[PDB]
């Protein structure tokens, strides 16, 4: 069940840096996973690890019809271009190729879940892409408020009249449909709504075969992340661990290439014991893990969940090939 | 062993003599007699010899082989008789990148005034001038014997003489020459290139090339390319709260990265470092004196970081398990400096401040966590590219085909696989039968490849699992020193901060990272390469200082009055002497009642309020800082209420007269400026012109009279292809680099009263006052730009810069992100181009992004505002009719609005004669993904004509004119 | 959390300065405006800061009558809290805290909790532009209606909810929708500031419009008749709505003049921008069920707290922006009932 919460102001999520009355100037990032899956435990505890599992969240614009928008893939630059990486025998190296030069700067954008259903296959279209601009924007409002210094400049999210943001929820633990709860930083709140599953889900969903033995029959699969992920077994690492894939039930692996930009740092206010939860670092949405697979894929979703705390909406990573 | 090794570079160096250009037909034995009995031997001189074939000056060594009808040559002795021959000319030199060509004055005015161009073997009239050169080379060589002799005897170790001479050998013979010949003599002859027949790079340039080629492949051992990242920079560099936490930053990343430089020079040799180039760093020199090789001649000042945070270097190892060793030490080297720096933290603030609480012990058990976070802090990625060893083989179609083959294999896209097709036949062009493709011929793909390589490998992280806790108040992403406990964090960090007053706050709460960067100042005068250097960091304390360093109307700046204050420097002049000393007396009147009051308390250490006299906080000549009583102790970072003093009113006498004070000196000497300038710059494309790309055709680089002699193929294929860098040539670029970033800009910053922070190969980072900030930015982008300043070798390419002008109150990681969007949105349109931005205390926020050049007419404009010729109103119209105006009647309507707000004709058409310049190159934010527009802009072309076939000009000129407006305001804003 | 709403609305009496903008294209100081769309906003950060202080002076003075029923908050603290409550009165008249029931409604101070209410943003909802007959006109946009559309749902919803999903109307950019007070005789056409409008016949959207209106402000309009506003509605084009915000604002040339030469000072004069008076404001109030804190026994559930908020803010005259004293600010409040 999605669950579409669009947002009556400007939204600010806030950013691991203090603000409270020294470093006035307060700036804003992507809403992430932890602070949406606390509001919808609020909102499930108001209507009546938490125990239900949310897949992830996406953007969405409905103009007319309704499509959710996912993070721009790092593996498409700004000429929508794929990157596919080829390796190099005589030199022994492996490199990413983009068939235009060895040098390329990833798309920052969105895609939506028609992007997704043809980007597994190995191609995008010109429409399944939307620029940053026509989503949202970075409104910073500023002087809000002996109180000669007290002046701070804050950063919000200004989304497009007709953009908002969508949480993606498992069948079941259906709750309150209509109704309003706060989101962010600075006290603010949208006005959420429960939609049923939307006809793009489906239209993937019934499409994972397809993909899935194209994938097992080649040879090779890459894995984009949806969400971030803490993929770290012990601490925190970027490298991905071959028994992560061994889940889904890789014999073996020859060769893993992954491409991401710098990791997320957050944490997290432990409500039970009134401190600072532990500080985590997680590898950023829309980075892709090209992988040599030995062996097939048995899973039959096209998603998966990868790493810790994948119940609040981290680690949606989906199978695609290249 | 070693020492073998050492002795085998030394020979390596100096298989060409310095002066080979003046006779090329015994160039050997004279490179043999400069190396005393240090000769090479028969085979050790043959593969050296390889080896500087192999290198590069390849599109020299492939083509100083020309046979049409003779063997082309480029001397100075001219007797080399035509029978076999066939001479061109005179030696010159060209640019390694712009392909500038300059000739050598000073050195044909000491050769003799030959009669003739050419000589034979055995003609008349020949006798003299032969015992003229012969005399003169005897000079040349016997200068050099004795610099030789000197270095030989004074270093007794071969790798301290090697290091030594590879340091200053260049140098010692360029003052031997200047102090016999002249110093204009020895400019011109240490210039000298090494392959006269394609002077692209110098003679030392290209014997370190040869020497770092011949210390990778000696042994077996087999080249390889190694470059090393270490990041993230900017994230960490941003986390700062006054100025001294972002110069800690800067220097302490480049000191790390430099630790890994030395390691690597003290492993395999200085030279095999390719970027950046060591000779003449200051870092280089205290390293050096740190091995006891030269002592440090304190002429570069060390305060600055000029060492950038990759290094590219070309090394032998003998298996992958090497490679594998050579990282582990690099990691470990760095490691090692990290830990040592957290052990000095953590045992002389840490431990000194909680010496007898239990504090201690409940965090004894948390120091090997903290230890672990901040040496994990870093990202440190060295990658390494294996040099193939093409089969050459056979005969020499057969070779280069062989190449190609191997480059087609590769699958590389059409693109550059066809660039270097294209750069390995016209090298096979030539028509000789000795010439063979090297192993180096596609150095210039290796590079690229590795750049890709490091740049995707650097992504990876691992880093620890820290526990719960409340986060540094700096950084906010680390767990706080003994951050497990409220209570407990807030003790440790109030004992730390009575111990600490003058570096930590009364609510900073800092990280492992955070505090070691913070602390960072008063160690490094105990850290390897100082002690022993002198005064490494700087006397700026606050960002509020370099906005006071504008000079004011007076020819006096508020900086310099505030020494004064201090008693650091008097002030000479006694017109404003009187009321300078009553100012002083008044501020050491109060800060001494301070002081005492603050001694009463017995809260912290009487040597750190002894010298309250002299680090009082400069932000107190700012008369809103005296409101009253609270805000006075905050402003010199004392909490009234910590210290209950926010009840004492027996001060306001004080703190009246000395506001009365102040207003009395704003008199004449100004109201203190409160914004400074921030200006980060970058190099235009530098991948690219390494890539070859932005390189032009190997004609330029050739000498200009030998493409006609030449046969017709090469010809056509050196006019119609671009040439590819190579180890010689990417050191001369990697020697223009340091010398800008080591020799220019810190005196033109110097010159400017800016203060530069990081000075690294092409960026560039400065705080200056809104004063001389754009001034100094158009000089350094004209300096760059330039190619032959005198005699020294420049870059010759484009930077686009950032210039925030923000106010001192606001927070410098903001400020810092800030500049780098600027400097980003910058590059995104149309590089060469400086985006300027102001940034009001409100939070009011302005943009200009306009080429280097329109900020001299605006600021001419600007000048014309501040005198009142023009009233300011103009402005206004101006921005009301920007949405309106056509490019028909814009010179019309400029005129009527110059004539009504001027105050005369002249003036006038002088404002609309500025204002039509200017506004031409202005960068403009289309709504489509249009850079052609831009493209046009930044050189100044047919795009007016452009232009009119462009199909939405309108847009393109009413942004034009918004822009400049806005700029033009922003300048008045800061003279204002 | 907020478990139900409120609708606010405001209308300014005199021009309304408040805030700043980060663009600052010609006026040196502008009024807040929203990124994407650009029309003129009030910030629900600025706006609960004269919510809040307003609550705060009634609770000095015991004008928060709750139920029909006088409040008096020094012994209400004592009731509910006792112990170190007399010394939470001294911290209260010491000008460190805030009284009790407001922080409460309207969150601690300074120095635990979070309040009951959020302050929405508030969004225009009508604009006045001078015109040639009608003298002056309230200009809307579709998408003005449709993002009133959907924030009114939140607490009508059932009349106006069906009459909610009819306002869906689509206009060039010389087209309007104008009432009869505003068209030319004759010529069926409008002038609004120098430009031409077309009305196109219609008779439900404006009626619709002032529908919800009556129901979310009363019968009377902030002391005018509500019959003498629907005659002075003109729907326009997004694009002509949009840039009259911008343009048909007040801007007010400002300067200082010194009294030693009778003269202005150098430098002493710039330029700021007022929004105009008689704009309908909207902003949406959400509320939650305060804390359990010991509260009263008046303000124990969300619908209770907010009857004192919509009470005690019902044709109310606060002042916002920086320009009280030149008589700019003052605004006539009706909550939704
Ligand atoms: N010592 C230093 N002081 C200041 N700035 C530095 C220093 N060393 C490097 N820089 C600059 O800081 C920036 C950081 O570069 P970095 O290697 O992190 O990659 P990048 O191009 O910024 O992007 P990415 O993080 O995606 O790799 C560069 O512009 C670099 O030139
Ligand atoms: N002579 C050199 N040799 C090797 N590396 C160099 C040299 N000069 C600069 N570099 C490095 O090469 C890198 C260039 O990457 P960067 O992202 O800065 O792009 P660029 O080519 O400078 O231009 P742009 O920023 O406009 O895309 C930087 O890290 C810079 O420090
Ligand atoms: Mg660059
Ligand atoms: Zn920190």
């Amino acid at each position: 069940m999605i669950l579409v919460m669009k947002p009556y102001d400007s939204l600010l999520f806030r950013e691991p840096r203090p603000f409270d009355v020294n470093n006035h100037v307060a700036r804003t990032i992507l809403p992430l996973p932890q602070t949406l899956a606390g509001a919808v435990r609020s909102a499930i505890y108001v209507k009546y690890e938490p125990e239900f599992e949310i897949l992830g969240h996406f953007f969405y614009r409905y103009d007319g019809k309704f499509e959710l928008l996912v993070e721009s893939p790092h593996d498409v630059t700004q000429n929508l271009g794929l990157v596919k990486p080829h390796r190099i025998d005589k030199l022994g190296i492996t490199i990413l190729m983009d068939s235009e030069g060895i040098k390329f700067r990833p798309f920052n954008g969105f895609l939506k879940f028609s992007g997704l259903i043809d980007y597994l296959q190995g191609r995008i279209a010109e429409d399944s892409v939307v620029e940053r601009q026509k989503i949202f924007k970075k409104e910073r409002r500023v002087g809000i408020a002996t109180k000669e210094e007290h002046f701070y400049q804050v950063e919000m999210l200004r989304f497009s009249d007709d953009c908002g943001i969508a949480v993606w929820v498992e069948d079941g633990v259906d709750f309150d449909d209509e109704g309003i709860l706060g989101v962010g930083g600075e006290r603010r709140f949208v006005k959420f709504e429960k939609r049923e599953e939307p006809e793009c889900i489906t239209n993937l969903r019934s499409k994972w075969k397809k993909i899935r033995d194209k994938i097992n029959e080649t040879g090779r699969l890459k894995i984009y992340l949806a969400t971030p992920a803490i993929l770290g077994a012990k601490g925190y690492s970027s490298k991905l661990d071959y028994d992560l894939l061994g889940d889904i039930g890789i014999e073996r692996v020859r060769s893993v290439n992954f491409i991401g930009g710098k990791p997320v740092i957050f944490s997290g206010w432990d409500f039970v014991t009134r401190k600072p939860k532990p500080t985590r670092y997680a590898v950023p949405a829309g980075s892709v893990y090209f992988v040599e697979f030995e062996g097939e894929v048995k899973l039959d979703m096209p998603y998966l969940k990868l790493g810790k705390l994948t119940k609040l909406g981290y680690g949606l990573c989906f199978m695609g090939v290249w | 062993a070693d020492n073998e090794f050492w002795l085998n570079k030394i020979r390596a160096f100096f298989h060409d003599p310095p002066d080979k250009s003046f006779e090329l037909k015994t160039h050997e034995r004279r490179a043999s007699f400069i190396l005393g009995e240090l000769k090479p031997s028969k085979s050790l001189k043959r593969i050296i010899k390889n080896a500087d074939i192999q290198a590069s000056s390849l599109q020299r060594v492939d083509l100083e082989k020309s046979i049409h009808k003779k063997e082309l040559k480029s001397t100075f002795d001219r007797i080399h008789n035509t029978e076999k021959y066939e001479y061109i000319g005179q030696p010159i030199i060209r640019h390694p990148v712009t392909g500038e060509i300059k000739e050598y004055g000073t050195i044909l005015a000491n050769l003799p005034q030959t009669q003739r161009e050419v000589y034979d073997v055995d003609d008349e009239g020949k006798e003299d001038y032969e015992e003229q050169f012969q005399e003169i080379l005897s000079r040349i060589l016997k200068i050099e014997k004795k610099v030789f002799d000197d270095f030989k005897n004074r270093y007794s170790d071969p790798k301290d003489l090697y290091i030594s001479l590879w340091a200053f050998y260049a140098e010692k013979l360029k003052e031997a020459l200047e102090e016999e010949f002249s110093a204009s003599f020895a400019e011109e002859f240490v210039n000298l290139p090494a392959y006269t027949l394609s002077p692209d790079h110098t003679l030392f340039d290209h014997a370190d090339a040869t020497s770092a080629i011949f210390g990778a492949e000696i042994d077996g051992k087999k080249p390889v390319l190694v470059l090393f990242k270490i990041s993230p920079v900017q994230k960490f560099i941003a986390d700062a709260r006054k100025e001294k936490d972002l110069w800690a930053a800067s220097h302490m990343l480049s000191t790390l990265t430099f630790k890994a430089i030395s390691f690597i020079a003290d492993k395999f040799g200085p030279d095999v470092v390719i970027y950046p180039h060591l000779r003449g760093n200051p870092f280089f020199h205290a390293w050096l004196h740190s091995k006891k090789i030269w002592e440090f001649s304190d002429s570069h000042s060390l305060k600055i970081a000029s060492v950038p945070n990759k290094f590219l270097a070309l090394v032998g190892v003998s298996d992958e398990k090497e490679l594998n060793n050579l990282r582990e030490g690099i990691r470990n080297e760095i490691e090692s400096f990290l830990a040592d720096l957290f052990d000095k933290l953590w045992n002389e603030v840490i431990v000194g401040a909680l010496e007898h609480s239990d504090a201690l012990k409940h965090l004894g058990d948390k120091k090997e966590i903290h230890k672990e976070i901040l040496l994990k802090r870093f990202t440190l990625t060295l990658s390494s590219l294996k040099i193939h060893d093409v089969d050459v083989s056979g005969s020499k179609e057969e070779a280069y085909e062989k190449v190609k083959d191997f480059v087609r294999s590769l699958g590389l896209p059409n693109a550059i696989e066809s660039k270097y097709l294209q750069w390995l036949d016209m090298l096979g062009s030539v028509e000789a039968s000795n010439n063979r493709p090297t192993k180096y011929d596609l150095y210039s793909l290796y590079y690229e490849i590795l750049t890709v390589l490091n740049a995707i490998e650097s992504t990876h992280f691992d880093k620890p699992a820290e526990p719960a806790g409340y986060k540094c108040t700096l950084c906010g992403e680390h767990l706080a020193i003994g951050g497990e406990s409220r209570e407990m964090m807030e003790n440790v960090w109030g004992k730390i901060h009575k111990r600490w007053p003058s570096h930590l706050r009364s609510n900073e709460r800092l990280c492992a990272v955070c505090a070691v960067k913070r602390f960072y100042p008063k160690f490094i005068e105990t850290l390897d390469i100082f002690e022993g250097v002198g005064k490494v960091v700087p006397d700026i304390e606050s960002v509020s200082e370099v906005a006071m360093c504008r000079r004011t109307k007076h020819g006096i700046t508020w900086k310099e009055v505030y020494d004064y204050l201090r008693g650091l420097k008097n002030v000479d002049d006694e017109k404003l002497l009187g009321k300078l000393e009553n100012l002083k007396h008044s501020v050491q009147t109060l800060i001494n009642n301070v002081k005492s009051e603050l001694k009463s308390r017995k809260v912290y250490p009487e040597e750190f309020l002894e010298g309250l006299n002299r680090n009082f906080s400069n932000e107190i000549l700012y008369s809103e800082r005296l409101r009253d009583f609270n805000t006075l102790l905050d402003t010199l970072g004392f909490d009234a209420a910590k210290l209950g003093l926010d009840d004492v009113k027996n001060y306001e006498t004080m703190i009246s007269e000395l506001r009365e004070r102040l207003s009395e000196v704003y008199k004449m000497l100004g109201e203190p400026p409160k914004y400074y300038a921030i200006l980060m710059m970058d190099g235009d494309e530098m991948g690219k012109l390494l890539s070859g790309e932005k390189l032009k055709t190997a004609e330029h680089y050739l000498h200009s009279a030998i493409l006609e002699r030449v046969s017709d193929a090469l010809r056509v294929k050196a006019k119609t292809v671009r040439r590819l860098i190579t180890p010689a040539a990417h050191s001369s670029i990697s020697r223009a680099l340091k010398n800008f970033s080591v020799n220019h800009v810190p005196d033109v910053v110097r010159k400017g009263n800016g203060t530069l922070i990081y000075s690294g190969g092409d960026d560039v980072l400065v705080l200056l006052p809104v004063d001389t900030a754009f001034d100094v930015a158009t000089e350094l982008a004209m300096t760059f730009s330039t190619s032959w300043n005198g005699w020294e070798m420049l870059p010759g390419n484009k930077l686009s810069a950032g210039l925030l002008i923000v106010h001192y109150k606001h927070p410098l990681y903001d400020a810092l992100e800030k500049t780098r969007e600027l400097l980003q949105k910058a590059k995104k349109l149309g590089r060469n181009a400086i985006a300027v931005g102001l940034l009001k205390r409100s939070g009011s926020y302005y943009e200009s992004v306009v080429n280097f050049e329109t900020l001299e007419d605006a600021k001419a404009v600007a000048n014309l505002l501040v005198k009142e010729q023009v009233s300011p109103r103009i402005i206004y119209e101006l921005l009301n009719f920007a949405d309106v105006i056509s490019k028909e009647f814009l010179h019309q309507l400029v005129k009527y609005e110059a004539v009504r707000h001027s105050i005369d004709k002249n003036l006038a058409e002088e404002f609309q004669s500025v204002f039509a310049r200017g506004h031409q190159g202005v960068r403009v934010e289309l709504e489509g993904n249009d850079e052609e527009i831009n493209k046009y802009i930044s050189d100044g072309a047919n795009l007016e004509t452009f232009l009119d076939k462009y199909e939405k000009a309108v847009d393109v000129i009413r942004k034009q004119v918004r822009g400049f407006l806005n700029l033009v305001k922003i300048l008045y804003e800061s003279i204002r | 959390m907020f478990e139900k709403a409120v609708v606010f609305g405001l209308y300014s009496i005199t021009p309304v300065h408040a805030g700043s903008g980060a663009e600052l294209s010609v006026i040196a100081l502008p009024i807040q405006r929203e990124r994407h769309t650009g029309f003129p906003v009030i910030w629900g950060q600025s706006l609960k800061g004269v919510l809040r202080s307003r609550f705060r002076q009634l609770e000095l003075d015991e004008k928060i009558e709750v139920e029909s029923q006088k409040w008096k908050w020094k012994e209400k603290t004592k009731e509910v809290l006792k112990e170190k409550a007399d010394e939470f009165i001294k911290k209260v008249e010491e000008r460190k805290r805030d009284p009790l029931l407001t922080e409460i409604v309207f969150g601690p101070a300074t120095d635990e909790h979070a309040g009951a209410v959020s302050v929405g943003d508030a969004k225009i909802l009508l604009f006045p532009v001078r015109s040639a007959k009608g003298v002056f006109a309230f200009v809307t946009s579709p998408i003005v209606i449709q993002r009133l559309k959907e924030d009114f749902e939140l607490v009508s919803e059932i009349e106006l909810k069906q009459i909610l999903s009819r306002f869906k109307v689509e206009l060039s950019n010389n087209e309007t929708i104008a009432g009869n007070a505003l068209i030319l005789n004759g010529e069926n056409k409008v002038i609004l500031e120098d430009i031409v409008l077309k009305v196109k016949s219609d008779s439900n959207v404006i009626e619709n419009l002032v529908e919800v209106l009556k129901t979310l402000f009363g019968d009377n309009f902030f002391g005018k008749p509500i019959e003498s506003i629907k005659e002075r509605i003109a729907i326009v084009s997004d694009d002509v709505f949009k840039s009259f915000t911008r343009f048909s604002t007040e801007i007010v040339a400002r300067v200082r003049i010194d009294a030693e030469k009778g003269t202005v000072a150098r430098g002493g004069l710039w330029y700021e921008e007022f929004l105009p008076s008689d704009t309908l404001m909207y902003s949406l109030i959400a509320v939650g069920s305060p804390k359990k804190e010991n509260l009263p026994k008046e303000v124990d559930n969300t619908q209770k707290i907010v009857n004192v908020l919509k009470v005690t803010f019902n044709n109310a005259f606060l002042q916002i922006g920086g320009d009280e004293t030149v008589g700019k600010g003052f605004v006539k409040v009706r909550a939704g009932v």
